[PDB]
């Protein structure tokens, strides 16, 4: 059964780094372009970032381009995000979601709906 | 007969699809199909035939009844590319790639060099491999490509540095080739680009020779 665990993520000052991971079990990552996407308190779900099945293209929001990087390992099954140089902002749930597509990109940068699975999520506060 | 070579403006121009040449890159990376000695164990209309291969079903579509009335219930291998967007099927779906199993296996592999043009020259050859004495142009297609897109950027996720392409097959007098590169406008269809396999076309792995030739932008 498919699965997405997020883990790491954590408390920070303005300016710090963080760094999130999700473990994928259940299907093969690499059939699947992989996205982060945030939900900031009192906020509806952001698009974060994207990367396709094979690394070689990733795409940001606007809000995070040159801060965070996001990165994957097919073999290890495992999406990554780091997060730089974080703004209070930055603050909220972070969640790896996958592709409802496997092996097909209808869209570049995906849409908040052409993904099907979320994990539990991992929480990212920089501290006021 | 040999089918003649392409025409002047016959092969498809990458520069003229204005989609994601992703949708073709994802079919000749690292994912396919590939089952050893196994028989169909289901089917959904009269041309296809459903294999076990965790396990997933794959749905292999022929060009006909006869081709799958062939191979229903016969032990094969199974090669191909395979794909999911529009998968019709009541999971995954292919064309073709099918061979018997008996009497079709070599002791050791067959290597089978790959000549490469570019403009008409020949810049690189490589070897690909198969354990099958009669062998799917398939599967000796998705070989190639799969060396071509690792190591040439044949494909990319937005378009290819190559503006036309095919891929030959000679087998002593007799060849045919494919078009490696998407119809024009701004869809990629899979489902539609992967039929051209659905003949089962089959090769000598002995005797073929694959030439591929590309042009520039």
């Amino acid at each position: 059964q498919v699965q997405l665990v997020e883990s790491g993520g954590g408390l920070v000052q303005p300016g710090g780094s963080l760094r999130l991971s999700c473990a994928a079990s259940g299907f093969a990552l690499s059939l699947y372009v992989m996205s982060w996407v945030r939900q900031a308190p009192g906020e509806g779900r952001e698009w974060v970032s994207s990367i396709n099945s094979g690394g070689s293209t990733t795409a940001y929001a606007d809000s995070v381009k040159g801060r965070f990087t996001i990165s994957r390992d097919n073999a290890k099954n495992t999406l990554y995000l780091q997060l730089n140089s974080l703004k209070t902002e930055d603050t909220a749930m972070y969640y790896c979601a996958k592709s409802k597509y496997p092996k097909y990109v209808p869209t570049w940068p995906p849409l908040l709906d052409e993904h099907d699975y979320w994990g539990q999520g991992i929480q990212v506060t920089v501290s006021s | 007969e040999s089918q003649p070579d392409p025409k002047p403006d016959e092969l498809h121009k990458s520069s003229k699809f204005t989609g994601l040449m992703e949708n073709m890159k994802v079919l000749y990376d690292d994912n396919h199909v590939s089952a050893i000695n196994v028989k169909s164990i289901d089917q959904f209309l009269y041309f296809d035939l459903i294999y076990s291969i965790n396990y997933d079903n794959v749905r292999v579509e022929f060009k006909n009844k006869d081709l799958a009335d062939k191979y229903k219930d016969k032990y094969v291998d199974v090669f191909g590319a395979n794909y999911y967007y529009q998968c019709y099927f009541s999971k995954t779906c292919m064309y073709g790639g099918v061979t018997e199993h008996n009497g079709n296996q070599l002791d050791k592999y067959r290597s089978i060099t790959v000549r490469v043009f570019e403009d008409g020259k020949n810049l690189l050859s490589f070897d690909v491999q198969t354990n099958k004495k009669k062998v799917t142009a398939q599967e000796l297609d998705y070989l190639t490509r799969h060396y071509l897109v690792k190591n040439k950027k044949l494909y990319e996720f937005n378009n290819s540095p190559y503006e036309t392409g095919y891929i030959k097959f000679i087998e002593n007098e007799n060849s045919f080739w494919y078009d490696m590169m998407p119809a024009p406008g701004d869809k990629f269809d899979q489902s539609k680009y992967l039929m051209m396999y659905n003949d089962n076309k089959m090769v000598d792995s002995k005797d073929v020779k694959i030439e591929v030739y590309l042009t520039t932008k």
